[PDB]
């Protein structure tokens, strides 16, 4: 490396890797369905965790690398060299907005400036506003202050999938139950019975696959 | 363990017969199926237990273990006796618990006796009503003595080191 | 929330169907058994326990290749809906 | 030792009370629902959870307070008794 | 505590009223059902049942909106009171 | 070592009492009800948290484990 | 031992082997297809699951066995030292086929490609059409792509069995409830009388015997 | 000082420790005939897990530990020479004899056999398998070989077992109905009568030391 305080940057970031995969990144909701999805077929240890979370980031790269490859290919160019500090700010400062994009294409823009005029703390924290003025807040807004947001805006999402798939199997269950109860066999309980339904009613579906394919579809485009 | 594991089991049976079959969980501690009584009898004997200073017998039969048997002797458990141990469990839980099952147990066939005469009448809605009743009421009465029950004669001594343990060196 | 409405509306919709015909069946079977022990009058509790099983069953065996396809439809039909 | 017995004797006997009046009502809502469907020959069997349902709620209103009272006394002194050693 | 207990009251008697509709349809269509089998001195196990569902299913059909409304107001009043002192 | 951790168990079986009891009462209004399958945990949760605060138990708490160490 | 480079990628492969193992191998289907029959017959604790998956690894070493013994003997060769950046990589490629190979059988096609489609670069149009011939395509497909294919593939066909055990156990635990209505006894449980028929049925039948073989055979060939 | 190596060796094999004996030991058959004893008494956490998985443990142990100090024996012998891999390989071989005979003992000869064609036959480009005389193989089939046939074995003689205890059970059932139907004591549930007779007629006969013996006398005398 050509600088020691490059060289640190470089490594407190791959130090901090994990962590922003698991809050910044579609991870967050790939994670979340797949545990979901066994869930609803009623199945306690199988598939494990770690089958699916690994399903879960061999997906999520996909997705992220792009942007990865555009900064990296942005950074390596030691083209120009900088006569002072903002000047070289600057140059940082606009290799971020790929990725600043990103996460401002899917949080929603209350929180963020909600939590912009937080750290500072400014007009005692809150205060009214009488006018409504909008000013590119696009490219205004902190890295620090779009991170939450997105996680959040992400995790209720991830919620929504999951409540429309549960519907199908609740209709399984009671269909079952209301037709032993028929028979007048009030004693039996359904678990014994409804779980094979379930099994090849999604088997029938492919609900892997449709699954796997929509979530990509909903940030990529394919033929 | 001895005296902890039937008053637990006393609690289970008694959970068990007066309904409340749901209430259970998994304690992660230990990976036993853990109801409602279980627990608070279960905690109820240690204390008393400690109170008594049976913390000083568990070191004396401790330093005794060592001194009757030997690392270096092969010291090994006794095969016949152990056989019995799980069946003497069971045997003491059982002779405790079981006035409290003859009780609900009557109150059962009399209310089936008298559905009789209505036969609308839910006679097994009922005793769910009223068996949780029934239990604590009983229960209450006999409790005082569960304190010397258990303190004591149920309680492992150094003395009996001879006959679950030998050397085989 | 035109859809989430919708697709909630729909599933108690499809319950009521799937569990009615089985028992249509054997409320039928139950009440003309029942009407046919009133005459030749003989009192017997397990005949209706009896034709009935044999009903729902065989209602269940002709129809079941119906069930599925309702089902499968429903099903796309919401996948769709949320990853949309 | 003696405190010890005392506080856990205490804990049934407040089990038995607190739990006491809503049983008693289930049980008195049951008996009559089931002889009233012998005097009329009526063969229901929801019309007893739907009577006994109000029948408990009402009285959890009424007790409500007294429910509280007692708890707190309790933990008070069974506080108490644990710390106060000297 | 006011607050505590208004938001605990309130609670029991939503769920007082939320379930006492579909309960209260269930058994007068089983009470009219059970007095039909008398009058006509015919007597089956599943006519009730299959009536029962359907009237059920309709209830619901029918109030579920106001459902909805009731479940939002107290969710948000809640949390207004819990983050209410800042 | 083992005196403190006699001590502390005999204090720490003292606090269960107030909850054993709120527990055994839920689940004997449930079945009063007939609703045998209620996890009663879900509704016993709360009741335990609220009492714990109305008594304030970590002030209570606190001020006793310190006075035990000196007069 | 050897470039201090090709010792850093062995040690980084043997770091993540074992989610390797429990996402892109056989131990995936084994595993559920074992815990799905325990759920058949009925048993919560029986065996124990460090039972069940020991015998799943066991049976999946000797199909993957073969696989890493020939890529490991390719390795070991002295023959050739390289002269250039494309000769080394298509000798280290070459040396990977076995096991693209045994992905490729099990795999399915149209996920597959769906997969590679989604790696390319992308355009500001909709990317420019291609169709490649087999050599790459049917021959030669990228791992990043088979690799979650396959994970997702396997599960798939291991519910799909699961789904045919447990049909012969209902229809016994239908059975059994109308001949205990057909005695009046209809009070009494049927568990507690279906639940040995079923363990009756499954000894008789040796159902482990056929399990463990028909398993092996689906990858295996032996005479 | 002594050997490097063999101080790895050792270090290895006392953390396998525990999932050998889960899956290569009568642990196996003991730990699953008294959970299901206790399911068919129809009363659960009576006697505890903890209660079961430690007398079966210590039974476990009579058996094994003998095999194991036999064989530590056999190794600490100061009056060997070897000359070579082979000399030595033979001789650890010999070591571990004693307990190949006992999973011999019980297990399946086919079963066994099969795996053994499957660790190679994917090499083979044959049908015959005559072509070792029966008297080494027979002897020396693999402990890999042996390992899951033993554990498939073990399994099933559990199953085998406790269906003969369920029967008086089921019985005790069917009288007590007949006699609340005969009574016309009809509403009441059995199952909370007959639950308490179960118990006391089994401890008031030992089951449980009967079963204990019964179950040592396959693989010791007492005496
Ligand atoms: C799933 C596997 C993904 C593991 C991520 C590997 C991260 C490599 C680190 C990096 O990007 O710097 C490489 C860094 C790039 O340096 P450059 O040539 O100057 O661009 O070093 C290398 O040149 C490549 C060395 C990579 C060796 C890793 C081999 C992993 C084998 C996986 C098992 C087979
Ligand atoms: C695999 C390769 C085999 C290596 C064997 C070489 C060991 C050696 O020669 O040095 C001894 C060396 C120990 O050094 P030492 O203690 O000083 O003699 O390595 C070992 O740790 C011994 C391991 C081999 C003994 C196998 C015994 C297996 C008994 C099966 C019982 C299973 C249930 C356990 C019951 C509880
Ligand atoms: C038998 C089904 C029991 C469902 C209990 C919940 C009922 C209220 C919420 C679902 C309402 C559905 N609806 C009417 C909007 O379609
Ligand atoms: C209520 C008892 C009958 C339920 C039948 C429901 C079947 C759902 C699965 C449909 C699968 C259709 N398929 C794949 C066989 O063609
Ligand atoms: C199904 C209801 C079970 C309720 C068990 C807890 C009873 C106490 C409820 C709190 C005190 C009464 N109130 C009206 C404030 O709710
Ligand atoms: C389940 C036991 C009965 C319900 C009451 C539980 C205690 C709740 C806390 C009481 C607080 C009393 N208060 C409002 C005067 O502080
Ligand atoms: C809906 C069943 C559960 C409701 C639990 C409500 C807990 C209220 C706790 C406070 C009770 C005593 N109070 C009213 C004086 O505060
Ligand atoms: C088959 C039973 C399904 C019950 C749950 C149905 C989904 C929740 C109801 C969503 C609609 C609520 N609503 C009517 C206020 O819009
Ligand atoms: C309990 C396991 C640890 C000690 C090892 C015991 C080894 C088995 C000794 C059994 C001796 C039986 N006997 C005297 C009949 O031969």
């Amino acid at each position: 490396m050509g600088n020691d305080i490059s060289l640190i940057a470089l490594l407190a970031f791959s130090t901090l890797l994990p962590f922003i995969i698991a809050s910044g990144t579609c991870f967050v909701k790939f994670s979340i369905v797949f545990v979901m999805v066994r869930n609803a077929l009623g199945l306690q240890q199988i598939p494990s965790n770690m089958t699916l979370n690994g399903v879960a980031l061999l997906l999520s790269m996909f997705v992220m690398w792009p942007i990865m490859h555009d900064a990296y290919v942005y950074f390596e160019d030691e083209d120009v060299t900088f006569n002072d500090i903002s000047s070289l700010s600057k140059h940082v400062d606009e290799g971020l907005d790929g990725y600043r994009d990103y996460l401002i294409k899917y949080s929603d823009r209350e929180l963020v400036q909600f939590f912009e005029n937080a750290q500072l703390k400014r007009q005692y924290g809150e205060e009214t506003e009488t006018v409504k003025r909008d000013k590119d807040e696009i490219e205004k807004p902190s890295i620090f202050a779009l991170l939450p947001a997105y996680a959040l805006s992400e995790i209720k999402s991830a919620f929504k999938i999951g409540f429309y798939l549960y519907l199908p199997f609740v209709v399984v269950d009671l269909v079952v139950s209301s037709v032993l109860l028929a028979l007048g066999m009030m004693m039996m309980s359904p678990v014994t019975i409804s779980t094979p339904i379930k099994l090849v009613l999604f088997v029938a579906l492919d609900g892997w696959t449709l699954l796997s394919k929509g979530l990509i579809l909903q940030y990529m485009d394919i033929a | 363990s001895w005296p902890f594991w039937v008053m637990h089991a006393l609690g289970c049976i008694i959970d068990n017969q007066r309904g409340a079959t749901l209430s259970s969980s998994i304690d992660p501690a230990n990976g036993i199926d853990t109801s409602e009584m279980a627990n608070f009898l279960n905690m109820f004997a240690a204390v008393v237990y400690l109170q008594n200073g049976g913390l000083v017998t568990m070191v004396d039969v401790l330093n005794k273990s060592y001194q009757l048997c030997d690392p270096m002797n092969e010291c090994t458990p006794s095969l016949p006796p152990l056989l019995t141990f799980i069946n003497q469990v069971a045997q003491n839980a059982l002779v405790l618990a079981s006035p409290v099952v003859l009780v609900l147990l009557l109150s059962e066939v009399f209310l089936g006796l008298l559905s009789r005469f209505a036969p609308q009448m839910n006679a097994f809605a009922i005793s769910l009503t009223v068996k949780s009743g029934i239990a604590v009421l009983i229960m209450l009465l006999y409790f005082s003595p569960v304190l010397p029950d258990n303190v004591l004669r149920l309680s492992f001594q150094a003395t009996g080191l001879s006959s679950w343990f030998y050397e085989r060196g | 929330m035109d859809d989430l409405v919708f697709a909630g509306n729909k599933a108690l919709y499809l319950v009521l169907i799937l569990s009615g015909w089985p028992t249509i069946v054997a409320t039928i079977i139950g009440l003309l058994v029942g009407l046919f022990q009133t005459v030749t009058q003989l009192q017997e509790q397990t005949l209706p326990f009896g034709i009935k099983l044999l009903g729902v069953c065989l209602c269940l065996f002709l129809l079941s290749g119906w069930y599925g396809e309702v089902l499968l439809s429903y099903g796309r039909q919401v996948i769709f809906l949320a990853l949309a």
